[PDB]
Order: C-alpha cells, then structure tokens, then sequence
C-alpha cells in the first residue's frame, strides 16, 4: 500500500508539473487526467475507496470531459511561450517554494501514528453522510443547483 | 513463373486474399448491375465509363487508398472506353491508374465479378510483397492468361442449344 | 491479509498488465510490419452531465446502505430527488435541454 | 508451497477469463459478420496493411485513442463473476471500477475526433459525445437499484442476493435503463452513428481500425455479461453447472444486442438525446426512491 | 503504515504547483486548470486527514470539496466561452480596464 502510494504520488506530482508548464491545451488536459488518475491511486492507497472511485468517475470522467470539451469547441498567447522565460516565472516560482517551504515546516512536527490503510467502505460514508450530514447534503444539492443556473445563464449562446 | 517489378509470406498472402474489403466506384449502368472509406478500402472495382471530368475525381480517390492497393475493371467501358470512342470519354481506366483484373461484358453479371474475384485471390496469393519495410519491392505474379487455360473446353464445344428456345 | 486476497491482488494485476501489453503490442506490431508508400449547446449538455453526475455520486452513497439508515434517509433522500427533478423540469422547460428549437 | 500454486492457478484462471473475452469480442465481430478463419483473415489483413498517421495531426493523441477505447471496457470486464471461483477482482467496489471505465471510455471518441486533422470528424465526435455523456449521465443509477436491493456494491454479494428472485423483476426499469444505456455506451446501433458531421474513424486504418472493431465487440461482451450478472442471478441455476448457466445466458444477450442491431430502426440526434435525459433520468430516480420504499417496508 | 505527513506534504506540493500555474500564464484555460488543480490538492489533503483518524468526515469533506470543484469548473468555462465569444481572445492581461 505504500508501494502504490509513492509511485501514484511522484506520477501526480510530475503529470502537474507538465501541466503548468505545457504550451498545448489539450495535451495539458491529458496530463490533468494522468495526475487525477494518480490521485485516484493515492486514495485506493489511504483505504478511501469510494473518493478513488469517485476521483476516476466525477473528477477525470465529469469534470475533466468538460475541459477537453470547451477546448475542442475553442479550436485553439501559445506562439511567444511567455511562461518559459525566466524573467516571468522567476517571481512566482519562488513565491510557491516560499510558501510551499512554510507550509511543509508546519507539517513536520505534528503527531503521526501513521495510516492504518483499513478500507472506509461507501457503505459507511453513506450512513454518516445520510446520518450527521443531512444539511451539507441539501445544501450540496442546492449548490450544485447554484451552479447549473449560473454556468447556464453565461454558457449559452443566443 | 516469371515476376514482375517464406512460411509467414503465404500466411499474409492467404490473410490479404481471404479478406478483401472493396471499394465500388460507380461510375454508370454498370453500378447497379454490381449492385467503407478509401482510408481503410484495399480493393478498387471500376465499374463505368470514365468521363473527362470524373477521371481526377477517380485519381483522387485512387490516391487516397493506401498500400497494398488492387484494382478490378468492370465492363467495357472501364476496360477500354467501350462502344464510347467520343470526345468526353476517357479510353480506358488504365489510361492513368493500374488495373489488376479487367472483366469483359456491358455490363457484365455479378457472378463474372465474383469469378474475378477469385483471379484476383489467386493473383494475391501467388505474390511476393516486401513483408516490413525496415527488399522494398513489389513482385506480381505473370500468371497464364484465362484464355488459354481454359482454351482446350471452349474449342471442344461442338453443339449448342437452338435460339428458338426460352 | 489472507492468501485469498493476495491472490486476487495478483490475479487483477497481471489482469492489467496483460490488457494494456496486448494492446500495446497489437499496436506495435500494426506499426512496425507492413509496406510504407462549434456551437455553445456541447459545453451546456457536458455541464448537465456534470452537475447531474455530482448528485448521482450522492444517490450512489445512499443506496448502499438503506437498510442503515432507516425511514428518515429515506425522507432526506426524497427531499434530495425533488430538487433534482425540479432542476432537470426547469432545464426542460426553458429549453436547456433542447437540441433541435 | 501451495500459496504460490494457489496464487499461480488465480493468475492463470485471470488470464484464460482475458483471453477467452478478447477472441469472444473478435468471434462475434464474425458472428456480426464454416468461416471460422475469416476472422483471422481480416485480423492479418489490418495487421499487414501499412498505417498512416495523417502528417498535419497530433501523433500521441490520434494512437492513444484507440487504446481507450479497447482497454477501457475490457478492464471493465474484471468484476464480473464468472461462476464459483472464477471471479478476477472481488473488488470491495465493483459496479463503481465499472461506472470508473464506463466513464474513462468517452476520452477515445474525443480524442479520435480531435486528433484526426478534419472538422467534419471533429463535429461527429462531440455528438457522439454529447450523446454517450447523455446516457452515462443515467447509466450508474440503473445500476444503483440493484445496489439498493443488494445493500452492497460487490457484484458476488448481489449474485447471492438473486439467490430466489432476479432483479428482471422488481427492477424491470432499472432493467429497461440499464439495457439502453449499455447500448448507447458501446455507440452500437441504434445509437451507432449520430452523424457538416462526419465519421470520427476516418483517418484511421488498419490495426487501429482493427482496435476500435474488437473493442466494441469486447465493451459488448463486457455489458453483457454484467447484465447477466446484475439482472439474470449470474451463474445460478439448478441443473447443468454455473459456468454452463453463466454461458448460455451471455450467449443470449450477445446475439440479442445482434438481433436489435439487425431490426431496431436509427432515431434522431435530438430524439435520442431528449428520450435519453427526459425519459430515462427521471424514470430512475423514480425507480430508486420506489425501490427504496419497497424495501425499508419490508 | 503510511504517514500522514507525507501525504500532507503531497498536497501541499500540489497546491503551491497549481498556484504558480495560476499566476503565470496569461491564457484563462489555464488559469481555470491551476485552480483545479489546487481544488483537488485541497480535497487530496483532506482525505489524507480522513483516511488517518479512521473517520468517515475526510470523505464527505471530499464529495463537498469534488462538488465545489465541478460547479467552479462549469461557472469558469462558461465566462471562458463568453470571453472568446466577445473579444476573440483569452489573454487575461487585456480584461484590465478597470483601475484606479
Ligand atoms: C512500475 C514502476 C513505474 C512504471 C511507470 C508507472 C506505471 C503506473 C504506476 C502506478 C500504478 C501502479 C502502482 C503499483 C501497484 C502494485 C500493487 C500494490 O502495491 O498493491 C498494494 C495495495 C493492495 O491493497 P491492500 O489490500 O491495501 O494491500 C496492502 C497490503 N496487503 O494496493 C492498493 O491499496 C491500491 C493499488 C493502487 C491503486 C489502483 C491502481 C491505480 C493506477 C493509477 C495510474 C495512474 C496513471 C499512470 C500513467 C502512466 C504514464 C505516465
Ligand atoms: C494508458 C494507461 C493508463 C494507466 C493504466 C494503469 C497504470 C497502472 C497499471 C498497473 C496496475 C497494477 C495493479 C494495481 C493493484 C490492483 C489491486 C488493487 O488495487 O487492490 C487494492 C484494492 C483492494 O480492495 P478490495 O479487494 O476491494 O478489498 C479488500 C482489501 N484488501 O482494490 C482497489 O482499490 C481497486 C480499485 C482500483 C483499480 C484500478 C485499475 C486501473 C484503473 C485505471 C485504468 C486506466 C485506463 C486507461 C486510460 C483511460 C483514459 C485516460
Ligand atoms: S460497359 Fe456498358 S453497362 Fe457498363 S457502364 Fe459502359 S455502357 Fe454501361
């Protein structure tokens, strides 16, 4: 488990690190894809099967369709590769390790027993999501109804 | 016999013959007598006279057929330009692309298309074709001519039914 | 971790492999033998899948588990579904979902 | 050590459950089509014919999009069981790993129509998608109401509980839901081809031809055995043995997915969206919260 | 087995990747895959948090995280759509106008 793990967390590290960085879009897309899968992995590694099952389902086979799809439709700013200069990217690069560096010395120096990697079944995230969470269900629902409004009202063409 | 410019050889042979996936071109009344994109057709059938203006449209279509390509003449008119030596008619559907095996008749049966298809098994069977290409070149059979093969049967007819019958 | 398991462990993973490597190799093996010689009504359909796929996922984690949770998820489930049939009528009704006008 | 020859004989009978999938999804683009080497006939035709990658398009793209499109549904396949002790994976999730490739699946005809360097191929392969979202948007819950009836999300779990009554019975919705959006996921007739719009397997030729071919026969094979799985009681049966019952009853959905392709006649675009969204989603819901009643009252 | 600092730090490094990815392209696509990208670090960070004390909380925190993610996702591609159909370009340095 911790094999599947460290192999799925280095692909998801270096699939976004291709992405924020490529000039395509949709072979940026294809790398999102790679490191959603690799997340997914992660999450089978933890024991949380259903947020794995979840990732490949809602995450690369929902959210990302989405993208790949307004890509396809914008028939694609790319010609100078401002991004891959250093005198662009020399600010926030150091700006992310500066913040990554204080975040990481947070995390080192809290209690870690370690993760038992015992499977949190749906069945059991159902029952507390349909049990303690009755409000943050409706009101998901309703936020996702939000959300369809909203991306209706801008997205259609007239 | 003589070619003109192993186990695995008569295994891709027998695979090439045994599925042939044609690509009818119809150009006129012998369409529906006889009667898939280009991209993934092998097999090319002509079938109809070859106007002036329709001769690119048959090139073009031609060349959008990737290797190995063969090519069957139906009828008269895709032989040779047929009855139609005129201005606006090509003279023959090998006046620009090449023809693997021409078919007589106008128009011709669908039974005399199928035998042809048969010459053309027989003709991709017995040939020899670079295998991969990393000797690059075509070798195609000289095969004996149908008309004297079967020679012997057709001059020992001696009797024939009356055309007064049905 | 019983034998049981582990064995399945295996059995999915040269599962994996031998797909991904039979197809791979028939791909190869294609390539390498051989002779060489957009309107907005898309974007609006995927988002409707997108959206109604989140609450799938909801309904998902309630049906496995009925026979725990009892009449009140049943109830809260209710009031789940009508506000997804409500938003599905009005994409209906106000033409959303309507290919052809 | 009889570990290893237990782990050995698991790995072995996972193979044989592939291979015996993959040459069905091949044999019956035959049984589609005495000529038991023809299939063989076109496979070494696709495999000898030269390919042609179009010069102005996305190489990675335009090869990847054929192995999406076999792989996805024939990983799929590994839940399904088979007979007793024949099972792949007995995954904790199951029917999810399948809604997981069922959703993976769609990336093949993007990428297709993408990568192919043609507008006309472009616009088939975004209604074919559009299409396929519209039924994969319907599809989980048609299996949720035998998740419901089952309580669990393993499929040998929901075999057992078909044990006395199958689920055609109480779920004949989820039935009728689950056979059309199986159908319309494996862009089979009648939802075959929705296409300015053309075909998005132009350009492509020979083995990645052959590719798409066998990996819709093998997304069949897939659908139809989980069909038989979720709605038929698997291998149950009281007289000839699991793996006889298992057979006979994926034969027959396999050729009657032929019989529909061979009489069902083609509906619309617009038509096969509307009934998709307008009929099928809210008739599932309707299902699980029906399904759901029926057995907290009981 | 594993640690939960190491997943922690995984998602960390996740969200500072899609937070650089955020700041430096001018194209707006891009711009809406950083924040995907940092969305998911978030909700890969919770499950981590989850899956640790053996709570059902980090995946529900998850399923609202994903919820979040696809209706952002939907809203941003939609302003996207309607940019490139207004102005014909997705250089977010010309949506400037207003300053002062
Ligand atoms: C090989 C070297 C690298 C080569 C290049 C990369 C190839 C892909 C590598 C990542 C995917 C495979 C990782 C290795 C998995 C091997 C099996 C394994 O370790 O299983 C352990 C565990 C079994 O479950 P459990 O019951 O918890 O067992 C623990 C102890 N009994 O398993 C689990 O708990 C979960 C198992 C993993 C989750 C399922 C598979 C996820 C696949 C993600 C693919 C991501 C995209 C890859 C793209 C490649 C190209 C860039
Ligand atoms: C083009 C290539 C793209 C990348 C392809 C994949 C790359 C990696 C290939 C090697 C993978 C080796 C196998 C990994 C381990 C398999 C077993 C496993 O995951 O076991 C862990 C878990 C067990 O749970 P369970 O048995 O239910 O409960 C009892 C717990 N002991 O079971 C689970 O958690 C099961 C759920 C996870 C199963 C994941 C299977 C692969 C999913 C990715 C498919 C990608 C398809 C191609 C790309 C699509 C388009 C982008
Ligand atoms: S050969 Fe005769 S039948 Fe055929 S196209 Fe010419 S005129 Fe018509």
């Amino acid at each position: 488990m911790e094999f599947a793990f460290y192999i799925c967390g280095l692909i998801a590290i270096l699939a976004t690190l291709r992405v924020i960085t490529h000039t395509n879009p949709v072979h940026a897309l294809l790398y999102l894809i790679i490191s959603l899968l690799a997340i997914s992995g992660v999450f089978f590694s933890l024991g949380a099967y259903f947020a794995g099952a979840l990732e490949i389902i809602v995450y690369a086979g929902a959210i990302m369709v989405l993208f790949v799809f307004v890509v396809m439709m914008l028939n694609l700013i790319e010609q100078e590769r401002q991004w891959l200069k250093p005198q662009v990217w020399i600010g926030p690069a150091i700006l992310s390790a500066i913040m990554l560096v204080v975040i990481v010395y947070a995390i080192l120096g809290v209690n870690d027993q370690g993760i038992d990697g015992t499977p949190i079944s749906a069945k059991a995230v159902g029952i507390t999501l349909f049990g303690p969470y009755v409000l943050a269900v409706e009101l998901a629902s309703m936020l996702l109804l939000a959300g369809l409004v909203v991306a209706f009202h801008v997205g259609r063409e007239e | 016999m003589d070619y003109t410019l192993g186990k695995l050889n008569d295994m891709v042979n027998w695979g090439r013959k045994n599925s042939i996936w044609p690509y009818n071109f119809g150009l006129s009344c012998c369409y529906v007598e006889m009667v898939a994109s280009p991209r993934q057709a092998d097999l090319m059938v002509v079938a109809g006279t070859c106007f002036t203006k329709m001769a690119p449209v048959i090139q073009r279509l031609y060349d959008q057929m990737l290797e190995p390509k063969w090519v069957i003449s139906m009828g008269a008119c895709a032989n040779s330009g047929g009855m139609y030596d005129i201005y606006s008619v090509v003279q023959g559907v090998d006046k620009f692309i090449p023809v693997d095996v021409y078919i007589p008749g106008c128009p011709p049966r669908p039974e005399a298309y199928m035998q042809a298809l048969m010459l053309l098994q027989e003709s991709i069977g017995k040939e020899r074709r670079p295998l991969s290409w990393v000797d690059q070149g075509v070798y195609r059979a000289n095969m004996q001519s149908e008309r004297e093969r079967k020679r012997g049967e057709r001059i020992a007819v001696t009797n024939l039914r009356t055309p007064d019958e049905i | 971790t019983s034998t049981e398991v582990i064995a399945h462990h295996w059995a999915f993973a040269i599962f994996l492999i031998v797909a991904i490597g039979l197809c791979c190799l028939m791909l190869v093996g294609g390539w390498f033998l051989g002779g060489r010689a957009l309107s907005a009504k898309f974007y609006l359909v995927a988002m409707f899948f997108v959206i109604f796929d989140v609450e799938a996922l909801y309904l998902f984690a309630w049906s496995t588990s009925i026979r725990e949770s009892g009449w009140v998820g049943f109830v809260e489930a209710a009031i789940f579904i009508f506000v997804l049939l409500a938003g599905l009528v009005y994409l209906v009704r106000i033409g959303a979902l309507d290919w052809t006008p | 050590s009889p570990e290893l020859i237990e782990i050995l004989l698991t790995i072995l009978k996972a193979v044989v459950i592939l291979l015996v999938v993959v040459t069905c999804g091949a044999f019956m683009s035959f049984g589609e089509r005495g000529g038991s080497l023809q299939l063989v006939a076109d496979m070494i035709k696709m495999f000898f014919k030269e390919d042609w990658i179009p010069k102005f398009s996305d190489r990675v793209i335009f090869t990847l999009a054929p192995m999406i499109a076999f792989t996805s549904l024939l990983l799929a396949f590994a839940i399904v069981p088979v007979s007793p002790g024949w099972v792949v994976a007995d995954l904790n999730i199951g029917i999810l790993f399948f809604l997981m490739m069922a959703g993976l699946a769609v990336y093949a005809v993007l990428f297709a129509g993408w990568s192919s360097n043609n507008k006309y191929s472009l616009l088939g392969a975004m209604r074919a998608s559009a299409q396929t979202l519209s039924y994969e948007v319907f599809l989980g819950l048609s299996l949720m109401g035998v998740v419901a009836q089952a309580g669990s999300f393993n499929m040998t779990d929901i075999v057992n509980s078909q044990a006395h009554v199958w689920n055609v019975i109480p779920q004949f919705f989820g039935f009728i839901t689950f056979a059309i959006a199986g159908v319309a996921v494996c862009h089979r007739h009648p939802f075959d081809q929705p296409e300015l719009a053309d075909g998005y397997h132009i350009e492509y030729s020979g083995m990645k031809f052959g590719l798409f071919f066998v990996g819709e026969y093998i997304g069949i094979v897939t659908i139809s055995a989980l069909m038989v799985t979720l709605f038929f009681g698997g291998w149950q049966g009281p007289l000839l043995p699991p793996f006889i019952w298992f057979a006979l009853k994926t034969a027959f959905f396999m050729m009657m997915f032929i019989l529909i392709r061979a009489s069902l006649p083609r509906p619309r675009y617009d038509q096969v969206m509307s009934f998709g969204w307008k009929i099928c989603l809210p008739l599932t819901l309707i299902n699980l919260l029906v399904t759901a009643a029926v057995i907290l009252w009981q | 087995m594993i640690p939960l600092q190491h997943g922690l730090i995984l998602a960390a490094i996740l969200f500072v990747l899609g937070l650089t990815g955020l700041v430096i392209r001018r194209n707006l696509l891009f711009m809406l895959i950083g924040l995907e990208i940092m969305i998911n670090a978030s909700a890969l960070a919770f499950v981590v948090a989850g899956s640790y004390w053996g709570q059902t909380d980090g995946q529900v925190m998850y399923i609202l995280a994903i919820s979040l993610a696809a209706a952002e996702a939907s809203i941003g591609l939609a302003l996207l759509l309607q940019l490139h159909r207004r102005r014909q370009n997705l250089n977010i340095d010309s949506v400037s106008e207003m300053r002062g």
